[PDB]
């Protein structure tokens, strides 16, 4: 398994480094933990606007203005 | 309609008959054929923009992306009628007439 | 306003590629433990002048043609082509500023095959079209190597906006996290414009030697207006300097004595090696080059998901 | 005359594919189809598709007509010519003239004569095209589609190196 | 051809038809044909000589000019509609544009002038998948598309078909012409049927993908590409010829065979739709095809034949080549009839 | 530095979107007014051009819906000078 | 069809905002904090009628709303805000990044004058809710009645009569 | 044959790009969006046959959306006799049609 792999480094490093990105760039978004906040920047990021909902009477988590504290939050992105 | 709808199908017919009934160059028809397929890009493209339908923005690429690879087909074969001939010669192609 | 903009924009190309030639009959010299010319002119300055005027009132071959207007429309399209390849340029900003100026340097650099291809056509020696097909599948090779290293850096840009990629490189180079792509880059700029080790137009007779000083200095110096242009392209695109938004002379000085640096470096290395067989660099695009960019593409698709450092859109 | 300048793009166009498809050459004929491609590219620019435009320059012309082009140089080294070409462009001059003194015409559809500045929408996308979302759409919304194009280029690949092997 | 890439070529090629087959987008209707023609072009250059080249580029000039016509109909489909269904079209004009590029991928008359030849140039491997399995996807998209075409181009179509498959073979001595005037002709059988029954359209297909499928197996078992060379067979294999008979009896439509089993329905189906003298002169002109088949079999099949010495050699060696479901395609190409009934299973 | 500085530039864009966002409904106000101006100026123009023509309704609506449709850009900039024509139709696609 | 009903002139005649965008893009923050309700209801009011002419006196609120921030604003702090969006007037892209001290001090004098609090990254972009008195639009899209749909399949599955009934086959 | 593997197997393959009325990025309309989706809302499960009768006028706004024949129809109509009075001389454009009002916003 090393002499192989010595074998192909004295021969052809260029494959030998070719397929070893290839490899790191294949593997290690399912070993980052950074992989998660990518996709939470990607859906903050707001592109329409935020059309309100009509207030039926029961929706608490549904905030009343931009300042009020309750609704999603950015802090975990001003942080990071 | 549109007017510009108009000059693109009459593109598109001028290459079909340009395709049909010459007898010439075997390049030359392919070079007919990708004209028919430069006038359905341009008329896909007018269409899709126009209607503001943005899921069909990367249909054009399709139609071109497998056409000009059918384009690259193509030139393999008239390649391989350049290795037999010598010439694109279309009245070389009558060996299967019997 | 616009047409004094496009003037000292394109005037100021062709005076930089006249004196790019003494720049480099200069630093050839002095690598070569000899001098440049430095008659002419003092220190030769007037001799990019005594050249053009001496060409431009030689007798032109006009040959036997395959084609007499594809004989004209070479020197047209590559002069037209090595001009409108610096329009959408940012030094610091853009004569057009358009959203896919990246995209379209690219394609308008894939153009300009079509120089090299119709330069073959005209001139009846079948040996000169043979050359012209070595020589275009040698720039088609490398445009796809040109094609794939830019996407992976856009990747970090964010968009195809060429003046965007200042904003990016405002902390750092871009030469950091991407130097193997700045130097697969760089070389194969090094083989888009026919240049050497990259040079098959001298020896084993190029597709331009029909041409004799009336079309030929024109062609000269189309092709010298690229190399300046992508030097500054890779100026932008991996040295990218500081910009103080109330004094842009601060970024044009920096950028401009960066592309000077690297028209020098390419000067300093024809100077410096033998040039490749024509397998020799094919065998490097298809075989060391490809599989490396293919790589690396895969590592600038995945790597800005893997660190949440996906960059803006706009 | 500026108002109608894809309709003048579009003319130039049609007038381009029967300076082709008369086809005196495939050299000419590679040089017509080449500025048919910038022509008809310039009306795709101007309706906002910027990165098909693009794909017009990059891909066809400078992708797809250089093979065309180079096929042309290395394998393949009047009157019928020349009268398809005035009789499609008699033909097409005809056709403007009816539709500019009409502004009305039928062929084959009823077309209208005016421009087509008119039929356009007056909104705006915010800060993105919305053509570059959607050709952005084919890795996310587009899967199969890059399954069966991804694999019939490899099958173009594969299928290149038989048939031009001769073995 | 290295086998795993003839299987991957094989499987790109199937999976253009099922890419055409199950798809709801008209682009990827379009993308199957694509595939299924770049893929089919290296089948047809299996052997390497320039019929073979010059089959393939007829082929892919139909295939391609079939193509652009195809995406034409689907682009003013989308003008007039503004979506992309594989359903009903809303022009008759994209009707008209795809009711001919469906016949241009078929090889139905006026555009049946590269069939004869193509099938002609390339091996019988390779005819039997042109015309067996490039028939599945374009009858496909007519059985989809039926609410919008139009009677008088599909019956033109297929009359026309049906006499140029007719009056073509009658002139043939090779075999493979032979099966391509044949295929001519059942094509305008399906498709005279399409807008009245389509499931009588499926059932000529079966039934007609059976009969071709047994009579180029055969040609394959025996390695007779001429009619003079299957004269040759009863001397090597006596029971060849039988087979040869019985199925080339069932092609042109005798009872009680089963390949008289379709054309009589769709006669069946005809005169309901009150046509009668359509039906009538559609089976007239079969009974011409028929006709040359019972001479092709009379003169050529059943009286035995003057031979060669080298066949006594021949003799000596018994066949290894692998007939793939020969016995079970020659049952079913001629004993079905009584089981007609089972075209209920095709609704 | 990229992973910082592009974060950096995400929370920029987040920032401008925002600052779209809270403009958007003043520029929709202004926008809709804008056209229900022009439209009425239109019809006002139409009823005034349109009464030679026997058998013809000023504003008839050519749909057999009731609801609202927006406004094509030939019917907004249908009665005005090629200046603002032009401006309105090929302005973003020629700037710059 | 019908006449296309149009709102007169004196229907649309509201005192314009008549300021620019980098006036409006420096002042944008604030505008979201502090005119929230009167934008909400009208945007509420125009993705729910669907139609702008149901949408005018609201939309006149928002132009009231909006005159009344930007008089606030020049009552009090018109030299630091007009130092701030000189700032970000100057720049081609408009950044908010290249004027941070001009924005200090804007948000500085507005916090000490009026007590307003800009916004933090992630407020202006969230779903709010909006009580309004208007009624719910029963039909926004004026559809008329669906076709009403083909009979559905009952009963128990009972052979076939007498087989095919195909001309001679008993089965 | 149509074997419908895509309902079969509950897979979406090419569903999406089939109507303008489905789930675009970043939710954008299509220009003819509201009259696609009443053509589609009023045609739903009544069959064809039944559809091309019974969904007649929700089918000819939609067309008529998508290719503005009748507006373009109007509009030529309008500034044909525009023009028509131009040239008699028996109207004047309105200084807000002529470019010298300085516009609303
Ligand atoms: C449903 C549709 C099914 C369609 C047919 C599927 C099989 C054929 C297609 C694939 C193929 O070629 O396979 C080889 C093929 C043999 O084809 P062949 O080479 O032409 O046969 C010549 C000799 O038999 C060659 O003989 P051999 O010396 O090589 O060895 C004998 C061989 C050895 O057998 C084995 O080894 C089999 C046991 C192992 C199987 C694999 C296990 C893993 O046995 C046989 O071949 C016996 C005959 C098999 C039956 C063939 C016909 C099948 C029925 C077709 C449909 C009929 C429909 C009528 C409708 C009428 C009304 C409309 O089949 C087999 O070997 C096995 C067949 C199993 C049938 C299963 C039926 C139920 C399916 C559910
Ligand atoms: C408690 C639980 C357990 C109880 C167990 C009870 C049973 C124990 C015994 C087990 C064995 C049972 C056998 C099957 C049942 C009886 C079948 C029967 O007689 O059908 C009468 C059937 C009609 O008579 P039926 O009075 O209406 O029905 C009386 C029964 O109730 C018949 O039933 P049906 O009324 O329901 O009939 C239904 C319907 C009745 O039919 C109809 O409604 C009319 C449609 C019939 C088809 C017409 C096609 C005409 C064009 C094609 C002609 C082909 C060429 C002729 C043959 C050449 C050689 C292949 O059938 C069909 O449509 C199917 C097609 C005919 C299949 C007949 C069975 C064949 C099996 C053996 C095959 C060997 C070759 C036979 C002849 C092949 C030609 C048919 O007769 C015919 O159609 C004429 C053909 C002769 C019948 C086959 C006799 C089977 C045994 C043959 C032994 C000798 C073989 C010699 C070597 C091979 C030949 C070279
Ligand atoms: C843009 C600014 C300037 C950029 C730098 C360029 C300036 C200097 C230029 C010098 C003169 C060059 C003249 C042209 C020379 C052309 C010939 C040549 O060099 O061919 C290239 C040669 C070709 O090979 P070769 O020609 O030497 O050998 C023959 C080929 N074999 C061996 C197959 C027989 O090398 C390359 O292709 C390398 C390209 C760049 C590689 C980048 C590697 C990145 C490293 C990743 C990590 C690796 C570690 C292991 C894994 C770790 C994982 C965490
Ligand atoms: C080899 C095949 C590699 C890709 C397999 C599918 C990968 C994937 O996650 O696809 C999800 C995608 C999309 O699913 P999704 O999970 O993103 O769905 C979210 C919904 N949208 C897309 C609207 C945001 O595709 C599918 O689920 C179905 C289409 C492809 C199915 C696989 C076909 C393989 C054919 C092999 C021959
Ligand atoms: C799973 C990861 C992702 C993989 C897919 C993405 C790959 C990215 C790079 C694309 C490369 C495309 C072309 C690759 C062709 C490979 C086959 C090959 O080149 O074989 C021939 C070669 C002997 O060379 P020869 O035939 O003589 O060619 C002339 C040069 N002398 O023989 C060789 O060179 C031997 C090649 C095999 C051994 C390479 C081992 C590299 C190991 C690196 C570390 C581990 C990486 C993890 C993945 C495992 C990779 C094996
Ligand atoms: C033998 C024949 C003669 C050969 C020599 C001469 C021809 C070759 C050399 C010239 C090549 C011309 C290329 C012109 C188009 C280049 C692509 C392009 O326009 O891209 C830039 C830009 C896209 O960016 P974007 O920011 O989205 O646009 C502004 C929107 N905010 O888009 C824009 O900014 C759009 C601006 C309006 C539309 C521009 C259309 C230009 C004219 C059409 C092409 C004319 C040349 C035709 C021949 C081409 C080569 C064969
Ligand atoms: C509603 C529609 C849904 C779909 C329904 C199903 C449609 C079925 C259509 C079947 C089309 C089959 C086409 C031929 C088989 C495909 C692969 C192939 O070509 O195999 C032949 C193979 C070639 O091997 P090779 O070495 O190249 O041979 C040259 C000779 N030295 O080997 C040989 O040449 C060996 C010789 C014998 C080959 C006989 C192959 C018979 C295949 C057809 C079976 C009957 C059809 C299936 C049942 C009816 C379905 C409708
Ligand atoms: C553009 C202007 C103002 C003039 C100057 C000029 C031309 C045309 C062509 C050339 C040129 O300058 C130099 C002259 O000398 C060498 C000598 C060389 O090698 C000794 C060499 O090798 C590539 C290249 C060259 C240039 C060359 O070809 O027009
Ligand atoms: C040469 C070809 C293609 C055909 C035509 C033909 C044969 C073989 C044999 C004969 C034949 O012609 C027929 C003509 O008329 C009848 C009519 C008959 O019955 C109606 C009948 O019954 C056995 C027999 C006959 C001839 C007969 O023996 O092969």
């Amino acid at each position: 398994v090393a002499a192989f792999l010595k074998n192909v480094w004295a021969k052809e490093p260029v494959l030998v480094a070719s397929f070893a990105i290839a490899g790191l760039a294949v593997i290690l978004p399912t070993l980052s933990p950074y992989t998660k906040y990518s996709l939470m920047i990607n859906r903050a990021t707001p592109y329409n606007y935020p059309v309100p909902l009509r207030d039926d009477g029961n929706m608490p988590d549904v905030p009343s203005h931009p300042q009020d504290p309750q609704g999603p939050s950015l802090e975990w992105l001003k942080r990071l | 309609m549109s007017l510009v709808y108009m000059n693109i199908m009459m593109a598109f017919t001028v290459s079909l008959t340009g395709l049909l009934m010459y007898r010439s160059h075997l390049m030359s028809s392919l070079l007919c054929l990708e004209g028919m397929m430069l006038s359905l890009f341009i008329l896909a493209t007018l269409m899709i923009l126009n209607s503001h339908f943005t899921l069909a923005s990367m249909m054009p690429i399709i139609l071109l992306v497998f056409a000009a690879c059918e384009a690259a087909l193509g030139l393999s074969l008239l390649v391989m009628v350049s290795n037999t001939y010598g010439t694109d010669y279309v009245q070389n192609l009558n060996l299967l007439q019997c | 306003m616009f047409m004094i903009n496009v003037l000292t924009l394109i005037i100021p190309i062709l005076l930089a590629v006249a004196f790019l030639t003494l720049v480099e009959r200069k630093v050839l010299g002095y690598m070569q433990f000899r001098k440049g010319p430095n008659v002419v002119g003092p220190y030769g300055l007037l001799q990019p002048i005594a050249d053009a005027i001496k060409l431009f009132i030689k007798e032109p071959l006009r040959p036997a043609t395959s084609s007499i207007s594809m004989f004209i429309l070479a020197p047209i399209l590559a002069l037209t082509l090595a001009l409108t390849m610096w329009i959408p340029l940012p030094m610091p900003y853009p004569l057009i500023n358009m959203n896919l100026g990246v995209l379209f340097m690219l394609a308008m650099s894939s153009l300009a095959v079509y120089s090299i291809l119709w330069s073959g056509w005209a001139s009846n020696s079948k040996y000169a079209l043979i050359g012209a097909l070595r020589a275009v599948a040698q720039t088609i090779s490398y445009e796809v190597t040109l094609a794939i290293i830019l996407l992976s850096v856009l990747l970090m840009n964010g968009s195809f906006t060429l003046s965007t990629l200042i904003i990016t490189q405002e902390q750092v180079w871009l030469i950091f996290p991407a130097w193997p792509l700045a130097m697969m880059w760089f070389i194969s700029t090094l083989a888009e414009t026919n240049r050497a080790p990259f040079d098959l137009t001298e020896g084993e007779s190029g597709f331009n030697v029909e041409y004799a000083a009336g079309p030929f200095a024109l062609f000269f110096m189309a092709e010298y207006a690229n190399i300046i242009m992508m030097n500054i392209f890779t100026t932008t695109l991996f040295l990218g300097a500081f910009h103080n938004p109330y004094m842009p002379e601060l970024y044009t000085i920096n950028f401009t004595i960066k592309s000077l640096l690297l028209s020098i470096t390419f000067l300093w290395i024809r100077a410096s090696y033998p040039r490749f067989r024509y397998d020799q660099l094919m065998h490097l695009l298809w075989k060391n080059f490809l599989p490396l960019t293919l790589a690396l593409c895969m590592w600038h698709v995945s790597l800005p998901i893997l660190l949440s450092s996906i960059p803006p859109q706009t | 005359m500026m108002t109608y300048i894809v309709f003048i793009l579009s003319i130039i166009f049609v007038m381009g594919f029967v300076g082709f498809s008369s086809k005196p050459s495939p050299i000419y004929g590679g040089l017509g189809l080449i500025v048919s491609g910038g022509v008809g590219c310039g009306i795709v620019l101007n309706f906002g598709g910027s990165f098909l435009g693009l794909m017009v320059f990059l891909i066809y012309l400078g992708g797809m007509m250089v093979v065309f082009g180079y096929t042309t140089a290395m394998a393949t080294e009047n009157k019928v010519v020349l009268g398809t070409f005035i009789t499609g462009l008699l033909m097409e001059f005809l056709m403007v003239y009816y539709v500019l003194k009409d502004k009305e015409v039928e062929i084959v559809f009823k077309f209208n004569g005016m421009g087509d500045w008119v039929i356009y929408d007056t909104g705006d996308s915010g800060f993105f095209s919305e053509e570059a979302m959607g050709i952005a759409a084919l890795y996310s919304y587009g899967t199969w589609l890059v399954i069966v194009t991804g694999w019939s280029l490899l099958i173009g690949v594969v299928v290149i190196m038989e048939i031009t092997r001769g073995n | 051809m290295n086998p795993i890439i003839l299987i991957i070529i094989l499987m790109t090629v199937m999976l253009g038809t099922i890419i055409v087959m199950i798809s709801t987008h008209w682009l990827l209707i379009w993308i199957g044909f694509e595939m299924n023609m770049l893929a089919i072009i290296p089948i047809m250059m299996k052997k390497h000589n320039p019929r073979a080249t010059e089959a393939s580029t007829k082929y892919f000039l139909t295939q391609s000019t079939a193509s652009m016509l195809l995406m034409m109909a689907i682009i003013i489909n989308l003008m007039f509609s503004g979506q992309w269904t594989v359903m009903k079209l809303f022009n008759p004009m994209a009707s008209m544009l795809m009711t001919m590029a469906l016949a241009m991928k078929l090889g139905m008359a006026p555009f049946h002038f590269w069939v004869p030849e193509v099938t002609q140039g390339i091996p019988l491997s390779s005819g039997l998948i042109l015309l067996t399995w490039q028939k599945l996807a374009p009858m496909s998209v007519l059985y989809q598309i039926l609410p919008s075409i139009n009677l008088d181009l599909i019956l033109t179509l297929s009359i026309l078909s049906i006499t140029i498959g007719g009056w073509g073979g009658l002139n043939q001595t090779q075999l493979r012409k032979i099966m391509a005037y044949s295929s001519i002709a059942h094509m305008g059988w399906m498709t005279a049927v399409l807008l009245y029954n389509p499931t009588m359209t499926l059932l000529n297909l079966i039934i007609y993908i059976i009969m071709t499928s047994t009579m180029f197996t055969l040609f394959m078992a025996n390695s007779t590409t001429t009619t003079l060379s299957l004269s040759h067979t009863w001397n090597k294999a006596p029971i060849m010829t039988i087979l040869v008979l019985i199925t080339l009896l069932s092609m042109g439509g005798l009872p009680p065979l089963s390949g008289f089993m379709p054309k009589w329905m769709i006669i069946q189906e005809m005169t309901k739709n009150d046509s009668i003298i359509l039906p009538t002169l559609m089976a007239i002109t079969a009974l011409l095809n028929l006709y040359f088949y019972m001479r092709l079999t009379y003169s050529t099949a059943l009286t035995m034949f003057p031979s060669t010495n080298n066949m006594k050699m021949k003799w000596q060696f018994p066949t290894t080549k692998r007939m793939t479901l020969l016995p079970t395609m020659t049952v079913l190409s001629t004993m079905l009839l009584p089981l007609t009934p089972i075209l209920s299973i095709l609704e | 530095s990229m992973m910082r500085w592009n974060r950096e530039r995400r929370r920029l864009q987040i920032e401008d979107f925002e600052a779209r966002i809270a403009l958007m409904p003043l520029l929709q106000a202004e926008k809709d007014r804008r056209v229900l101006q022009m439209l009425r100026e239109n019809l006002e123009e139409e009823a005034t051009i349109m009464k030679d023509v026997p058998g013809w309704k000023v504003g008839e609506s050519v749909f057999h819906t009731t609801r609202w449709v927006t406004p094509m850009m030939g019917e907004l900039y249908g009665l005005r000078t090629g200046e603002e024509i032009l401006s309105s139709t090929y302005g973003f696609i020629w700037y710059t | 069809p019908g006449i296309v009903e149009l709102p007169s002139l004196e229907d649309l005649k509201v005192q314009e905002v008549k300021v620019s965008s980098s006036v409006l893009k420096a002042a944008a923050h604030h505008y979201g904090a502090q005119c929230d309700k009167p934008n909400k209801e009208f945007m509420l009011c125009r993705w729910e009628e669907k139609d702008p002419r149901r949408c005018l006196e609201e939309g006149k609120l928002v132009n009231q709303c909006a005159l009344e921030f930007f008089r606030q604003i020049k009552r009090h702090c018109a030299e630091p805000f007009t130092e701030y969006w000189t700032c970000i007037d100057y720049s081609g892209l408009q950044l908010f990044r290249r004027c941070r001290k001009e924005q200090a001090q804007f948000d500085k004098c507005v916090l000490d004058k009026l007590g307003w609090v800009r916004p933090d990254l992630g407020e202006l972009s969230k779903v709010t809710k909006v009580k309004t008195d208007r009624p719910l639009p029963e039909n926004p899209y004026h559809s008329r009645a669906r076709p009403e749909p083909n009979p559905e399949v009952e009963g128990d599955l009972k052979p076939a009569r007498h087989g095919s009934r195909l001309f001679f086959w008993t089965m | 044959p149509f074997f419908d593997v895509q309902k079969k197997l509950g897979v979406d393959l090419d569903h999406w790009m089939t109507i303008q009325s489905a789930e675009q990025p970043h939710r954008i309309p299509a220009r003819c969006h509201a009259f696609e989706k009443e053509w589609i809302e009023c045609a739903h499960g009544i069959g064809s046959i039944r559809a091309e009768k019974e969904c007649k006028i929700e089918f000819e706004d939609f067309r008529e959306c998508l290719l503005r024949q009748k507006t373009m129809k109007r509009l030529n109509a309008i500034k044909r006799q525009r023009d028509k009075l131009i040239k008699e001389g028996k109207y004047t454009p309105p200084p807000h049609h002529s470019g010298q009002e300085d516009l609303r916003p």
